[PDB]
């Protein structure tokens, strides 16, 4: 199965927290389906899940905090987590859930236990709790010998995490490096991605970098030119 | 959360589980790479999803006294990642908690020297009243570096924000620094060098304007 998440990518302390996940491939309503978070510094959180009845049930440590549901009709898992503070910065992962029994005796007195395992799992979104807002980030091209060049796009000054960057989006899909990017004294971050290019494809051909800023939300392109 | 294991390339890792069941378990072990999605290695104490390389391993719950373990022979650079035990067991109650990731740390790959690409401010930037400098250091190991700014022939001790290494999709470090100048300053100096030490030597690269 495949799946997605989406989100705020901001929001201020004491409001509410809003991530959605789309599953593809797999029919929503024949399963369980969970959320686990990662924050700075700590490790993966589980926050609770859904059974295919549509019942809930969550984490103690969450404080009732959070509230889990599906949309069949849109095939989308959601959650939203309430009354947030700068703790609740994390990345946001949904996953799928299976139950398996551990019987070690005789069932009517009660000698099994359950447990879930999740298997399939998403990649995460980046959710952060700021006082601040989304600042777009201004791109510069950074222009271009071992028969190669180097290309690359300044992205500067954005917040908060992440970025996306895209070149051509699939034709130049290397050898290009987009880097990890840095978190400057201001508290912006700017990253840059570069690509090698040939000189002799320089002045022929044309690149471009996509940089995607979701929670800005910002879009923009830049050709890069010598 | 974190506990570190380091182990040399090649051998075989053994990774305890944090908690020792009370009563018979069920354990999961998942493995997490910074930046992308956690995954199910071993499910059920010793079960491994299909598509998981035979090379990691649990241990069976025999009913002897025997903690649970993960076992991955052959360590690769690639096994470098987060590792969690998610303990089930019968007089401990449904476990909200993964635990603590053991962050394993391969060594002993061989030594690489860095690609080093400097670029000076774009044209746009000076017409935006900044300019900034941008040393990109990669395809190095070990991980340390020194990165140094010089302005002609003495070293900026400002103005430069410098990323701490990572690994990256080719695990070799990678690491940006950025030496933010105004245009009268750039227009300054005859010119500017990023300088970069590994492993004892240096290398260096340098732009002026233009």
């Amino acid at each position: 199965v495949q799946l997605q998440e989406s989100g705020p990518g901001l929001v201020r302390p004491s409001e509410t927290l809003s991530v959605t996940c789309i599953v593809s491939g797999g029919s929503i309503s024949n399963y369980y389906w969970t959320w686990i978070r990662q924050s700075p510094g700590k490790g993966l959180e589980w926050i609770g899940y859904i059974s295919d009845r549509e019942t809930t049930t969550y984490n103690p440590s969450l404080n009732s905090r959070a509230v889990i549901s599906r949309d069949t009709s849109k095939n989308q898992l959601s959650l939203q987590l309430r009354s947030v503070t700068t703790a609740d910065t994390a990345i946001y992962f949904c996953a799928t859930a299976r139950r398996g029994q551990r019987i070690y005796g005789v069932v009517s007195f009660g000698e099994f236990f359950y447990y879930y395992y999740m298997d399939v799992w998403g990649k995460g979104t980046a959710v952060t709790v700021s006082s601040a807002s989304t600042k777009g980030p201004s791109v510069f091209p950074l222009a271009p010998s071992g028969g190669t060049a180097a290309l690359g796009c300044l992205v500067k000054d954005y917040f908060p995490e992440p970025v996306t960057v895209s070149w051509n989006s699939g034709a130049l899909t290397s050898g290009v490096h987009t880097f990890p990017a840095v978190l400057q004294s201001s508290g912006l971050y700017s990253l840059s991605s570069v690509v090698t290019v040939p000189s002799s494809s320089l002045g022929t051909q044309t690149y471009i970098c996509n940089v995607n800023h979701k929670p800005s939300n910002t879009k923009v392109d830049k050709k890069v030119e010598p | 959360y974190v506990s570190p294991l380091s182990v040399a390339l090649g051998e075989t890792a053994r990774i305890s589980c944090g908690r020792q069941a009370l009563g018979s378990r069920a354990v999961q072990w998942y493995q997490h790479k910074p930046g992308q999605a956690p995954i199910l290695l071993i499910y059920n104490n010793q079960d491994r999803p299909s598509g998981i390389p035979e090379r990691f391993s649990g241990t069976p719950d025999i009913n002897f006294g025997t903690t649970a373990t993960l076992t991955i022979s052959g360590v690769e650079v690639g096994d470098e990642a987060d590792y969690y035990c998610h303990m089930w067991d019968s007089r401990s109650g449904f476990s909200w908690s993964f635990g603590g990731a053991t962050r394993l740390t391969v060594l002993s790959q061989p030594k690489a020297a860095p690609s080093v690409t400097l670029f000076p401010p774009s044209s746009e930037e000076l017409q935006a009243n900044k300019a900034t400098l941008v040393c990109l250091i990669s395809d190095f190991y070990p991980g340390a570096v020194t990165v140094a700014w010089k302005a002609d022939s003495s070293p900026v001790k400002a103005g430069v924000e410098t990323t701490t290494p990572s690994k990256q999709s080719n695990n070799k470090y990678a690491a940006s620094s950025y030496l933010s100048l105004t245009p009268e300053q750039w227009k300054s100096h005859k010119s500017y060098s990023c300088q970069v030490t590994h492993e004892g030597s240096t290398v260096e690269k340098t732009v002026a304007p233009t």
